[PDB]
RNA sequence: GUGAAGAGGGAAACAACCCAGACCGCCAGCUAAGGUCCCAAAGUCAUGGUUAAGUGGGAAACGAUGUGGGAAGGCCCAGACAGCCAGGAUGUUGGCUUAGAAGCAGCCAUCAUUUAAAGAAAGCGUAAUAGCUCACUGGUCGAGUCGGCCUGCGCGGAAGA
RNA sequence: CGAUGUCGGCUCAUCACAUCCUGGGGCUGAAGUAGGUCCCAAGGGUAUGGCUGUUCGCCAUUUAAAGUGGUACGCGAGCUGGGUUUAGAACGUCGUGAGACAGUUCGGUCCCUAUCUGCCGUGGGCGCUGGAGAACUGAGGGGGGCUGCUCCUAGUACGAGA
RNA sequence: UGCUGAAAGCAUCUAAGCACGAAACUUGCCCCGAGAUGAGUUCUCCCUGACCCUUUAAGGGUCCUGAAGGAACGUUGAAGA
């Protein structure tokens, strides 16, 4: 089944009736607006493209509105593809909306994780301090060895170091929907999501159960 | 929130006053015990003629901790200090016969039972 | 070889057709169909078929003394059919057709529904006997270790599912 | 199954086969007498 | 003997091994060891065989109906080998022992009868019997079958950062 | 020998498989539960403390388990500096003595701003054949891969019973 | 672990044929990913003047042109050395 594009407008909750307290995920998802259809014939796979949103006409380059122009809609923030199933159609103009999760039980939801800058082997990789005192000098948070000896005498791919941390695509799987509402544009989901307020989410219905 | 080396009060009549933790069971690694998990303790402090001596080692499980619990809607219940009731090392049931001070609904076992009928409060 | 060298009397009421390697053969208790190894020739004349080996291949006596015995059972199969019979032995065993679906309780949680595959047929005359019947062999004797490794006899008691001919030998357990 | 450099019939019912480049002892008889080269 | 104090070609690389001793020049030719399907110069050469393991391209005692060659032998149309039918008996539960010991815990003996043949019993079985089966023999089948010897090539035995 | 820093710990690891646990399976002198032994299997997982410089080991208490080995007995231009080769001092022992011990004892300086390789991140350039903006396809690469207990099945199968 | 089955009248999971079989393998899940120079695909956007010279060719230069886009400057960010 195709997702949706979204915005992360932050946490609260659901209180219900008998006492449980639901952490909640606010999602903000207006209308999709289908810009592309692609099929076999002409791109090799079947896929919708969609946008949603709006945007700037003196930020729309003029590629960019060539193509909006083609589908007959108006620009939106970005524009992201949905993978289509056999069954699945859909038609260049149509508008898609979150009602689409109605009756899903639970949804996968991608985002882009806030960012931590550059980040020690501490935090980045949960590398453990060597000794605060005992004559350790210079070396808390240092990362320790990085490899062997003389055989291999390299260090090896994949070595877990310091660096970028966080600011990057990160799907979260298998969260509860806990209310859909097309009315006021909202889909709320149990839990935590990845990203800031104000950044874009995409939702899929759970590849798992 | 419960460790090796931590000390707690008892809330039972087993003659126990203070006791050790010196295992935090139920898992490899496992660090902390909490209101209702049970340890492995040493006895540090005893009354004269109970059922249990100093340096006496068996299991308890805990019942009242600062760290507190957790329910449902977000609420906390924390206490003044940490507590637990002494148990038979194989059979896990109380050696005491009486429980002092409040407990809490976490007890509901089949298990537990017992402590909370016996439990002055329960929260 | 001489396995090979042993005419199958093709009777009354059978259809043999060849195509190469292809055989087909037809009668009035279903159809086979089987591929012959290419070092393979047969032949068929009277109402016979006989075999033989083929110039170039190492192993030509063998494969058509396989492919005789095979050729000589397809025969049996779309005249007389084969018949595999099991029992249950255990408290609480007992076996049960509908259809082409035969349903096992063996001591497990859930019963077991075992699905026949094509031309195969069974029958329960009792809770704790099935009954299989086919014109093919290897799929009767297929079928019929499938149903008897649902629950293999075991050397206590001799309990589970059995070839109806087999012989179980039980065992006494470790003294103490 | 025992699993060994020397395989041999330990009794009238064992059988010496070759399966898939393997020595292999089969009994009828006794399921101890049941080996393969290795 | 070579290196040391020796270049050149081969052994992937590799002083010391194989071939061979560089006065200089050549965009001629023959050979050595070693090679000739492509990397890479020269046979996808000819002829007769072997191997089926990627053996070749690591490793022993020992194990095995892998397969090729050779010389002998035993049994067999007076019916062999395999399979299938049937029999496998009497003294007698041999003697001793033992609570029991009957072919089959153990010890000693192992004769004789009726036999087509059938051990005072080859293995399972029973508390001891019973019961299963082997040796052996008649029948059926109908032409081969059995396993030692000299040898070629293979197979397992074969786990390391 | 115109210097390749030694034991142990800490930090960080990486490989083998002769497998500790989990998975599959044959035999069992395997009734069940639980074991023994061998085969297959390296995906992941694989304890905290008391004593001692210890590695190891004994001990306490956990765990499904607390694996065996290679990596300069992995890892000091990453840390420690308790053991152990300096100079102080003492005891026992040896020596007439200076002194000595591979006996013990108290004390006792651990440098290096990373050029190249390597690794973790992040940019600039050019290319992809006029140039440009997006959205993609998915060759290839990496990550992940653990497991307890309880309940139902069922007090059933099994068992004289437990 | 088996089915059918000769070689080897029987037997045999195997020689031909056939059914199963594990946390290993390939997928399935997540992230990167066309510098994948084998540099791929789809949609959209932009540019429509002359001249001279030599060794005349994918040649060199001049005048006029200067798009789409990119970048620059500024106000900045749960983005960041
Ligand atoms: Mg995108
Ligand atoms: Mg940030
Ligand atoms: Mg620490
Ligand atoms: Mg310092
Ligand atoms: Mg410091
Ligand atoms: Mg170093
Ligand atoms: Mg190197
Ligand atoms: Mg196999
Ligand atoms: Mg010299
Ligand atoms: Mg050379
Ligand atoms: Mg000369
Ligand atoms: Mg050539
Ligand atoms: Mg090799
Ligand atoms: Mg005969
Ligand atoms: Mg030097
Ligand atoms: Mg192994
Ligand atoms: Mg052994
Ligand atoms: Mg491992
Ligand atoms: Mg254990
Ligand atoms: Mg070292
Ligand atoms: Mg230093
Ligand atoms: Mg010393
Ligand atoms: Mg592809
Ligand atoms: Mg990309
Ligand atoms: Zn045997």
């Amino acid at each position: 089944m195709i997702g949706l594009v979204g915005k992360k407008v932050g946490m609260t909750r659901i209180f219900t009736e008998d006492g449980v307290s639901i952490p909640v995920t606010v999602i903000e998802v207006e209308a999709n607006r289908v810009t592309q259809v692609k099929d076999l014939a002409n791109d090799g796979y079947r896929a919708i493209q969609v946008t949603t949103g709006a945007k700037k006409a003196n930020r729309v380059t003029k590629p960019e509105a060539g193509h909006f122009a083609k589908a007959g809609v108006e620009a939106g923030r970005g524009l992201w593809e949905f993978r289509l199933a056999e069954g699945e159609e859909f038609t260049v103009g149509q508008s898609i909306s979150v009602e689409l999760f109605a009756d899903v039980k639970k949804v996968d939801v991608t985002g882009t994780s806030k960012g931590k800058g550059f980040a020690g082997t501490v935090k980045r990789w949960n590398f453990r301090t060597q000794d605060a005192t005992h004559g350790n000098s210079l070396s808390h948070r240092v990362p320790g060895s990085i490899g062997q000896n003389q055989t291999p005498g390299k260090v090896f791919k994949g070595k877990k170091m310091a660096g970028q941390m966080g600011n990057e695509r990160v799907t979260v799987q298998s969260l509860d929907v806990v209310r859909v509402d097309a009315e006021r544009n909202l889909l709320l989901v149990k839990g935590a999501v990845p990203g800031a307020t104000g950044s874009d989410l995409i939702v899929k219905p759970a590849v798992k159960a | 929130m419960i460790q090796e080396q931590t000390m707690l009060n008892v809330a039972d009549n087993s003659g126990a006053r203070r006791v050790m933790c010196i295992k935090v069971l139920g898992g490899s690694h496992r660090r902390y015990a909490g209101v209702g998990d049970i340890i492995k303790i040493t006895i540090k402090e005893a009354i004269p003629r109970g059922k249990v001596k100093k340096g006496d080692v068996l299991k308890a499980v805990v019942v009242r901790t600062k760290k507190g619990v957790r329910r449902p809607d977000g609420s906390v219940i924390r206490f003044d200090g940490n507590a637990c009731v002494l148990l038979n090392n194989n059979s896990e049931q109380p050696i005491g016969t009486r429980i002092f001070g409040p407990v809490t609904r976490e007890l509901r076992s089949e298990k537990f039972m017992k402590i909370i009928s016996l439990a002055p409060e329960v929260l | 070889s001489r396995v090979a060298k042993a005419p199958v009397v093709v009777p009354a009421g059978v259809d043999v057709k060849i195509n190469g390697q292809v055989i087909t053969i037809k009668g009035k208790n279903g159809e086979l169909t089987r591929t012959l190894n290419d070092a393979v020739e047969v032949k068929h004349a009277d109402n016979t078929l006989t075999f033989g080996p083929r110039d170039g291949y190492a192993d030509g006596w063998a494969q058509a003394g396989t492919a005789r015995a095979l050729l000589n059972s397809m025969v049996i199969g779309v005249t007389e059919g084969f018949t595999k019979k099991l029992q249950l032995v255990g408290v609480g065993y007992r076996a049960a057709v509908k259809g082409n679906v035969i349903n096992l309780s063996l001591g497990f949680s859930h019963p077991v529904d075992h699905q026949l595959p094509a031309g195969i047929t069974a029958e329960c005359p009792t809770q704790t006997e099935i009954v299989l019947k086919g014109a093919d062999k290897q799929v009767i004797g297929q079928v019929a270790a499938d149903l008897r490794a649902y629950r293999r006899p075991e050397p206590y008691k001799g309990k589970g599912v059995r070839y109806a001919d087999e012989v179980v030998r039980t065992k006494e357990a470790k003294k103490k | 199954m025992k699993v060994r450099a020397s395989v041999k019939k330990l009794c009238r019912n064992c059988k010496i086969v070759k399966r898939d480049g393997v020595i292999r002892v089969i009994c009828s008889a006794e399921p101890k007498h049941k080996q393969r080269q290795g």
